[PDB]
């Protein structure tokens, strides 16, 4: 519902992700 | 030769995720997965208000409903099509050269077989919900999904490429 007249910003949402930091917590404790 | 790729999203972003792929991918046909049946059709009405051509298919009707849907499909009367996990043979369907989890899969064997076979791409939408799932895919399949990059190489999936 929410669409932006611009592009989806690919880059800077990958950025809220650091994956391989995630995936060793997990690994760490859950 | 299925390059695998995931955006990073959250469930309020991944339409216009969705019509910035349709806008800047050069699809041929495309083949758009969601986790269940009313999604799919909710998904379908969506894509259908952001100009797109689309059938959808999913568990709640009958087999030849679905069969002729897939045989139309398969002519070229839509370019994209929309369902859940329908595939146990494969996609063979030529045309289509882009794959999109628009909800990423919980078990590895769901993964497996929306994504065997589109030269083609296979675009995963994660949410941090889908985190435990991704890790866990990647793992099970011993595969990576790499995330996006700005520019796609069209060797990667357009055939004329």
């Amino acid at each position: 519902e929410e669409i932006p007249d611009t592009d989806f910003d690919f880059e800077g949402n990958l950025a809220l992700f650091d994956k391989a930091a995630v995936f060793e917590e997990i690994d760490t404790y859950e | 030769g299925v390059t695998q790729y995931y955006a990073y999203v959250t469930e309020r972003q991944k339409v216009h995720c969705l019509n910035t792929l349709f806008s800047r991918l050069q699809i041929n046909q495309s083949i758009i997965f969601c986790n269940s049946s009313q999604r799919v059709e909710l998904l379908a009405k969506k894509i259908s208000q952001l100009g797109y051509s689309c059938f959808y298919i999913h568990a709640k009707m009958r087999q030849e409903h679905r069969n002729r849907v897939f045989h139309d499909f398969r002519n070229g009367l839509c370019r994209n099509l929309v369902c859940t996990d329908l595939f146990t043979r494969g996609i063979d369907i030529q045309a289509v050269n882009v794959v999109i989890n628009f909800d990423f899969p919980k078990l590895a064997e769901t993964y497996l077989h929306r994504i065997g076979r589109s030269l083609g791409l296979a675009i995963n939408l994660i949410t941090y919900d889908d985190r435990f799932n991704l890790k866990s895919i990647e793992e099970q399949l011993g595969t990576e999904i790499k995330p996006i990059p700005s520019n796609i190489d069209k060797s990667l999936y357009v055939a004329e490429y």
